[PDB]
């Protein structure tokens, strides 16, 4: 639940 | 009047006004890519412009094909086309054709080395699986995945950037020349997901013979039950080769590379699989444990001449 809403680039 | 130009290295991008600010963002041999800021959906998009699309049959044949698939998909999970257009009047004059496109941050070859915790690792996966899915759907089976094809934004979102075939992450039934199926790009999602583990790429044969070498070195010879699958010429070659004997995945993907873990290994075991018979599909990926916790069913369910096909495309432009 409540999926990642951020990655690192 | 409605267009104007800027040079893009030795080319020359000709495109409508409401496009502005063009950088290249890289170059594929189907053409050059430019991100520019769309002034009127007010957002950034990527504008690729068509190499020599009538250059020959396969150029026109191949520009026809990406334009009449982009048309027909749509999905979160797959590059969308955002507009179509040519800066020539008539099908005489004719030259351009520009594809314009939804834009991302970077590809997945920046992200794949990086640590990933098994949320974002899964997550991204289950895009990757959404996209394919829907693809399929389509009748368009890739063969071609590879983390410079796939493209992902800050918003951990991911798409599938293109619709591929029609040398390291591509199915045994591939680089065999045997036959194909829906879950050959199961074995891709497997290099990728492989990849993402160990920090590195699983099978980077240095030629399409080191190539099968690796992959039955790492994974073992494949049984009768496959071979006998295998046409007579190349039956024979695989046949010839140096019985390899397997590892195990977790010898493979052992627990000293996670952050789980033990499911990502099953999930693994189940897509690395030479026999693509035994190889797991994508229905079953998608609601496996690993994968199965983001689900959401919105998401997740002839010949021509030059000049015939230039009439083609042109008509698709228009
Ligand atoms: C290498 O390109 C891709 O992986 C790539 C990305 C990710 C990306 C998107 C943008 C950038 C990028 O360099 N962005 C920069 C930021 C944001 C704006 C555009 C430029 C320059 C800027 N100043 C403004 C900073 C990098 C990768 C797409 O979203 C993409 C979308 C549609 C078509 N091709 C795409 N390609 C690509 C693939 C093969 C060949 C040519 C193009």
């Amino acid at each position: 639940p409540k999926r990642p809403t951020t990655l690192n680039l | 009047n409605n267009f104007y130009s800027v040079e893009i290295g030795d080319s020359t991008f000709t495109v409508l006004k409401r496009y502005q600010n063009l950088k290249p963002i890289g170059s594929g041999a189907q053409g050059i890519v430019c991100a520019a800021y769309d002034a009127i959906l007010e957002r950034n998009v990527a504008i690729k412009k068509l190499s020599r699309p009538f250059q020959n049959q396969t150029h026109a044949k191949r520009a026809y094909r990406e334009l009449v698939l982009m048309k027909c998909v749509n999905h979160k999970n797959i590059i969308g086309l955002l507009n179509v257009f040519t800066p020539q009047k008539s099908l005489e004059e004719f030259q351009d054709v520009y594809i314009v496109m939804e834009l991302m941050d970077a590809n997945l070859c920046q992200v794949i080395q990086m640590e990933l915790d098994h949320e974002r690792m899964s997550y991204l996966l289950y895009q990757m699986l959404c996209g394919i899915k829907h693809l399929h759907s389509a009748g368009i089976i890739h063969r071609d995945l590879k983390p410079s094809n796939i493209v992902v934004k800050s918003d951990c979102t991911l798409k599938i950037l293109d619709f591929g075939l029609a040398r390291y992450y591509r199915a045994p039934e591939v680089i065999l020349g045997m036959g194909y199926k829906e879950n050959v790009d199961i074995w891709s999602v497997g290099c990728i997901m492989g990849e993402m583990i160990k920090g590195g790429v699983l099978f980077p044969g240095t030629d399409h013979i080191d190539q099968w070498n690796k992959v039955i070195e790492q994974l073992g010879t494949p049984c009768p039950e496959f071979m006998k699958k295998l046409q007579p010429t190349v039956r024979t070659y695989v046949e010839n080769r140096p019985k390899y004997a397997g590892y195990s995945f977790e010898k493979l993907f052992p627990d000293v590379l996670f952050p789980k873990a033990s499911q990502a290994r099953d999930l693994l075991s189940k897509m690395l699989v030479i026999d693509a018979s035994k190889r797991i599909s994508v229905d079953e990926a998608l609601q496996h444990p690993y994968i199965n916790v983001w689900y959401d069913p919105s998401e997740a369910e002839r010949e021509h001449t030059i000049e015939e096909w230039k009439e083609l495309i042109y008509k698709e432009v228009m």
